[PDB]
RNA sequence: GAGGUAAAGCGAAUGAUUAGAAGUCUUGGGGUUGAAAUGACCUUAACUUAUUCUCAAACUUUAAAUAUGUAAGAAGUCCUUGUUGCUUAAUUGAACGUGGACAAUUGAAUGAAGAGCUUUUAGUGGGCCAUUUUUGGUAAGCAGAACUGGCGAUGCGGGAUGA
RNA sequence: CCUAAGGGGGACUCAUGGAGAACAGAAAUCUCCAGUAGAACAAAAGGGUAAAAGUCCCCUUGAUUUUGAUUUUCAGUGUGAA
RNA sequence: GGUUGCGGCCAUAUCUAGCAGAAAGCACCGUUCCCCGUUCGAUCAACCGUAGUUAAGCUGCUAAGAGCAAUACCGAGUAGUGUAGUGGGAGACCAUACGCGAAACUAUUGUGCUGCAAUCU
């Protein structure tokens, strides 16, 4: 038969109609990949803050 | 006939190698798996124990690494240990078992752990490592550089080694590199050890030198000889030098004799300076003319 | 000044090689011979490669060499030029002033005569050097040798000449 | 037959430099990655672990993640009509600090400091950048400098 | 066998050359490109004459070694086999393919021949001479012309032979012995480098 | 006893070049 | 920041490649001077040295244009000191924080019928053309890619006529 | 395809050229010097590698266990691989 | 300023050939009982600093040096290229317009800088 085998024409015209559009930015990334023995640690330290500020405001 | 092989191309293509190591002084190998440290500890630097043998000297140096170049923490000479009571043969084992509990005080003393870790006052010769205390800050922890000396058992080094672990400094290390190590059998002879941190073997040698052979020994230990100090007498040399170094073991500066611009101006009248360009041209018009005599 | 006491020229090392073309017994008796003479147990050669045309293989133990330096190598030196009586050529000369020669019958040197080990033939070689050649062979900062300092050819002529009162021909 | 593989047509990209070959010097081992910094991403064909492929050689992202010897990079990736965040684990000797941080940190700085010195002497500062503007008027001195007339000149064949 | 020239004129293909890809190609028809005196010295012949393209094209080398057989066969039955040096510039390194030696599938065509692949301003033929020999010279490139596809020029050079000097720097040069023989060639003499050498090899220069 | 070991890479050489014969 | 294409280069590596010149104790040969000495001479051919003509998609020191990553702040910068079981010899750091200072030129331009988000579903999944880059082919109104713009899906004015 | 051709450590430095040594010659073995890699790294090719990643020696099983995160192809599914 | 130890950048530091080097340092250098490694105390290990030497290493200087580095009324606004026209030319290709813009070449200049510690006429 043989046909078109590949073509990127039309592709950036239909990638612009509501794309291109860049992520949006938190102030918080998540922190999925980050060392578990941070990640271990910093959560004890994030709970001891927390403590902390609460019985400073307590006061 | 063959190619001249020393072209201007291969000047052109050739790639030196760092500044140090065409001058056969740094292992880069081995200073990039002692220095590298742990990315996750940031700015914890990693501590190294520099020691290095010359002809007549032995330099024992708590290094630490950084961009800008290499940043001396202490430093204990050889040539100190006379302060201390040790005269003669500055290159000994025992002479580098001094140099290292030296150097391992004088870090001490500079960072404060002086009555904690204190190390190992009773040297008996056996293998220990300077234990952590509980509730207290760590010892403070430095990595052997025996640079590009071998790794033999019974080689000097291992000696600045053993004392730097007795003057209560953390170094990680094994006893299979030690004088008195028996391979066969793997134990450490501690009594052997401890004869060569006190000069055993040197002393040994003098006494079975001096009634096989006098005049060898007049010649190869004639300071002990206009000195009158024997054989029996030698550990003391070191029992004693070994109390001194923890009594002071603060580095005490030599008293020079001239001032730093003394130095620099006594210096300064020698070496040749580079002619001027029009020195140079000068030179190259005569060469021409004085040229013009061979024409046949 | 050329006339500096560690300008001296003087025996670096004497290599002695048996290449016998085979492996086995005779290459033993031609071991036991270099053990003899220089008291050191020598060291065997493995051909590089096969050839044939010689009736080698690749890694076939073909020939024995070994090292000896201080008072025997000057001692064996001395035994093996009385063999060649103290004459040389010049062409035995290389041009970086080392010097060799070879013996045909290892009975001359002047050892005792085993009719199971028979005869063998040897090659001397002699390296020459000054003092001071530990820049160019130990590990921490290793240099090369200043030219007026280099062993040449005539310098190892010249002092052989003087030490020997032995000719070098140049036929 | 197509090939794709992983360094496929990174022939010349991973190539170490002409005359810098071999051992890497130390000031890259010496370095100090922290969490947000930004680095600029260079594979080093000589280190094979920790490797980029061949997408992120020339690229600049943000540090999120730190190892024994390695950072993890954030990247976003066209994939049609969005970005895809890409965390990429990274051995430093593929990494090295971005040099647009140091600009922008120092125009910081010097604004900070030029609106004290208009605060502390009671005046007015404007920290806006400017384009470059239309040059303003001019006169052109002529001592030494009298015009010379040139003319296009003929054709002439050189070889 | 071999295809009209139409069908290789233009540049439309890269450089497809011998080497480790295609090793079994034909050798180029044109062999030898010195031709006349070509031991002679530079002094002995001043006068340059190129023929020049004035195309961006495919010469095959065919049509080379037709030039220079005609060139050569006209300028020594003339003015004498020594009366000059004739230089082909050009070297065809560029391999044609033929496809037929079924219809378009495995199309790819097998080594047919080699052309050299000529720009605009490029120099096919130069020849050195004596100028009295100039007429002789120009018609002997002329009718090499007609052997060439494309548009060519003849062009007499302002330069002394083969060097790179203008015919007036040339004997400025001479003059203060900064050029020396190498055959038929020159050396010319540096200010940079070894003084012992330059002054050896340069004996009649006239330092300033 | 002890033998001379390989200093060199050429493991599959067998031979050698510039070995060549009628030279 | 990245790149290795255009160009350029080859008395720069690799590979290809024209021509002489001067030299050397494996010169490769011919005639020799030689009674024979390998020890000269005439010669051609090898190499070496400094040169010379011409080249590379799967060569290259150098190296564009176009195109490409990141940044240009309030989620910023600086000061002090809280949390942790992580880290340091540590009172060192790491991360997250309390409190304080820097006010509209809050830190380039230009624009912005506003920005952001979600669900669900149609048709389509034969394409073709023009400029430029470009592959196979002698070429093709041939076959195949790159970017963009078009035709398809589109009338209108021009090209007589014509996707 | 590989119990090493995997892993760690140590020592050494390959291709090749020149000058020399009985048999020995273009090619056997020995010596020095030169030697930016012109070698070798199972295999196609490219990249990478010199006090090594190459050659040789010593010790070994990290070619192991639990599963997560990530990169490539990508629909950001699987598989393979990292 | 010299020197050593450890370095950062990694030839302005390399390569070749000459010449010079006070002090200290470094080095060569002397020895083999001991730990240790070798065919060989040559390398490696250990001992002495005692018998000697700056000959070499190292350092500095010299060279119309090779190489390397930097600069430019050098070449050259050339080659190339983004954009444009119902421009030229049968074509191959070329000119023009608004922009960006090399490499080779030529000339000149330079030939390590520097951090920590210790030491020295
Ligand atoms: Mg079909
Ligand atoms: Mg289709
Ligand atoms: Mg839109
Ligand atoms: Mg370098
Ligand atoms: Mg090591
Ligand atoms: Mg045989
Ligand atoms: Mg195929
Ligand atoms: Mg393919
Ligand atoms: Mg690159
Ligand atoms: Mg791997
Ligand atoms: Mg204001
Ligand atoms: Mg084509
Ligand atoms: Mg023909
Ligand atoms: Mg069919
Ligand atoms: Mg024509
Ligand atoms: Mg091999
Ligand atoms: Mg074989
Ligand atoms: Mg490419
Ligand atoms: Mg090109
Ligand atoms: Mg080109
Ligand atoms: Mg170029
Ligand atoms: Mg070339
Ligand atoms: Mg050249
Ligand atoms: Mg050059
Ligand atoms: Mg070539
Ligand atoms: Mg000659
Ligand atoms: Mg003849
Ligand atoms: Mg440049
Ligand atoms: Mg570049
Ligand atoms: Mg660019
Ligand atoms: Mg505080
Ligand atoms: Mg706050
Ligand atoms: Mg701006
Ligand atoms: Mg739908
Ligand atoms: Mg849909
Ligand atoms: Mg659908
Ligand atoms: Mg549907
Ligand atoms: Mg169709
Ligand atoms: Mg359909
Ligand atoms: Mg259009
Ligand atoms: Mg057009
Ligand atoms: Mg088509
Ligand atoms: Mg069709
Ligand atoms: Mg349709
Ligand atoms: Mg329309
Ligand atoms: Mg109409
Ligand atoms: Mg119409
Ligand atoms: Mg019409
Ligand atoms: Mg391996
Ligand atoms: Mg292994
Ligand atoms: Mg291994
Ligand atoms: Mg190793
Ligand atoms: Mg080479
Ligand atoms: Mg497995
Ligand atoms: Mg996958
Ligand atoms: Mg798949
Ligand atoms: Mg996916
Ligand atoms: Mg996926
Ligand atoms: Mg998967
Ligand atoms: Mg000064
Ligand atoms: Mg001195
Ligand atoms: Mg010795
Ligand atoms: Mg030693
Ligand atoms: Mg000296
Ligand atoms: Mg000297
Ligand atoms: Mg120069
Ligand atoms: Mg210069
Ligand atoms: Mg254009
Ligand atoms: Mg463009
Ligand atoms: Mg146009
Ligand atoms: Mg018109
Ligand atoms: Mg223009
Ligand atoms: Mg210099």
């Amino acid at each position: 038969a043989k046909s078109k085998n590949h073509t990127a024409h039309n592709q950036t015209r239909k990638a612009h109609r509501n794309g291109i559009k860049k992520p949006k930015t938190y102030k918080y990334p998540s922190l999925k990949g980050v060392d578990a023995k941070f990640k271990r640690n910093h959560r004890y330290a994030l709970h001891g803050t927390a403590k902390a500020l609460a019985k400073a405001r307590a006061e | 006939m063959q190619k001249e092989f020393r072209t201007s191309a291969y000047h052109s293509r050739f790639q030196t190698p760092f500044r140090r190591r065409q001058e056969g002084k740094t292992d880069y190998y081995q200073r990039k798996r002692l220095v590298t440290q742990h990315k996750a500890k940031y700015n914890s630097p990693k501590y190294r124990l520099v020691v290095r043998f010359t002809n007549k000297d032995i330099i024992a140096q708590i290094v630490s690494a950084h961009i800008t170049g290499d940043v001396v923490f202490t430093a204990a000479y050889a040539h100190e240990l006379p302060r201390y009571g040790i005269k003669y043969g500055l290159t000994n084992w025992s002479a580098a078992y001094a140099v290292g509990l030296l150097v391992a005080r004088r870090a001490l003393q500079k960072l404060g752990l002086d009555e904690t870790y204190t190390g190992v006052e009773e040297v008996e010769g056996e293998f220990e490592l300077t234990e952590a205390v509980e509730d207290g800050p760590r010892p403070f922890k430095v990595f052997l550089d025996i640079g590009l000396q071998r790794t033999t058992t019974g080689a000097r080094v291992f000696g600045v080694l053993k004392g730097a672990s007795d003057g209560g400094l953390y170094v990680p290390h094994s006893p299979n590199r030690f004088p008195g190590w028996d391979i066969e059998a793997e134990e450490l002879d501690a009594e052997l050890l401890r004869k060569y941190i006190f000069g055993g073997h040197v002393a040994e040698y003098m006494e079975e030198l001096l009634d096989d052979d006098e005049e060898k020994y007049k010649s190869i230990f004639k300071n002990y000889i206009e000195e009158e100090i024997e054989s029996e007498d030698v550990e003391e040399i070191y029992a004693n030098a070994h109390e001194a170094i923890r009594a002071d073991p603060s580095f005490k500066p030599t008293e020079k004799k001239f001032t730093k611009e003394q130095y620099k101006a006594e210096s300064k009248k020698y070496r040749q300076q580079k002619l001027t360009r029009a020195e140079r041209q000068a030179k190259v018009a005569k060469k021409i003319a004085e040229f013009k005599a061979q024409q046949e | 000044k050329s006339q500096n006491v560690m300008r001296e020229l003087r025996i670096e090392k004497l290599v002695l090689n048996i290449c016998v073309g085979e492996s086995g017994d005779r290459l033993t008796r031609a071991a036991k011979v270099l053990e003899q003479l220089s008291g050191q147990t020598p060291v065997q050669s493995k051909a590089r490669y096969t050839v044939r045309t010689f009736g080698i293989r690749r890694n076939e133990k073909i020939a024995v060499h070994v090292t000896v330096r201080g008072p025997k190598a000057e001692e064996i030196l001395e035994r093996g030029l009385k063999v060649k009586e103290y004459q040389l050529r010049s062409k035995n000369f290389s041009a970086t002033g080392n010097f060799g020669f070879g013996i045909d019958e290892h009975i001359d040197l002047g050892i005792k005569y085993d009719p199971s080990i028979g005869i063998y033939g040897m090659d001397f070689y002699v390296v020459m050097g000054r003092a001071g050649a530990r820049v160019t062979r130990r590990k921490r900062a290793r240099s090369t040798i200043g030219n007026s300092h280099k062993t040449n050819k005539e310098d190892t002529i010249q002092w052989f000449k003087t030490r020997y009162d032995a000719e070098v021909l140049d036929k | 037959g197509k090939s794709r593989g992983y360094r496929s047509g990174t022939r010349y990209a991973f190539q170490r430099d002409f005359k810098k070959h071999g051992a890497i010097p130390l000031s890259t081992y010496l370095k100090v990655y922290k969490v947000g910094d930004i680095v600029d991403i260079k594979a080093n064909g000589s280190i094979q672990k920790g490797m980029p492929h061949k997408y992120y050689h020339g690229k600049t992202g943000i540090v999120y993640n730190v190892t024994k010897s390695s950072v993890g990079v954030i990247i976003n990736k066209v994939v049609g009509n969005r970005y895809i965040e890409k965390r990429v684990n990274l051995r430093v000797e593929h990494v090295k600090h971005s040099a647009c941080r140091q600009e922008f940190l120092n125009r910081v700085k010097s604004n900070a400091a030029k609106k004290r010195e208009a605060k502390a002497n009671g005046e007015t500062v404007y920290l806006k950048r400017q384009a470059a503007k239309p040059r303003g008027s001019r006169i052109i001195s002529t001592e030494g400098n009298i015009p010379q007339t040139l003319a296009p000149v003929a054709y002439e064949t050189f070889i | 066998a071999r295809r009209p020239a139409r069908c290789y004129r233009y540049c439309k293909n890269k450089p497809y050359p011998k080497s480790r890809y295609n090793r079994a190609v034909p050798d180029a028809k044109i062999r030898i490109y010195d031709l006349g005196r070509k031991k002679a010295t530079v002094d002995e012949f001043p006068l340059c004459i190129h023929l020049v393209s004035n195309e961006l094209e495919q010469l095959s080398s065919e049509a080379l070694e037709a030039a220079r057989i005609c060139a050569n066969k006209y300028i020594t039955k003339v003015s004498g086999r020594d009366s000059f040096h004739l230089r082909v510039r050009v070297h065809p390194f560029h391999v044609l393919r033929i496809n037929k030696m079924q219809g378009m599938r495995g199309a790819w065509g097998k080594p047919h021949g080699l052309a050299a692949r000529v720009s605009i301003g490029q120099i096919i033929m130069s020849a050195r001479t004596k100028d009295s020999n100039k007429d002789v010279v120009i018609e002997g490139l002329r009718r090499a012309r007609y052997k060439f596809p494309g548009q060519q020029k003849i062009i007499i050079s302002k330069k002394w032979g083969f060097t790179p000097l203008n015919r007036d720097e040339y004997i400025a040069k001479k003059t203060n012995g900064e050029v020396i023989d190498d055959g038929a060639y020159v050396k010319f003499l540096s200010r940079k480098g070894n003084l012992e050498a330059n002054l050896q090899q340069f004996p009649n220069y006239q330092y300033s | 006893k002890n033998t001379s070991s390989k200093k060199s890479d050429a493991a599959p050489a067998s031979a050698d070049p510039a070995k060549a014969k009628k030279k």
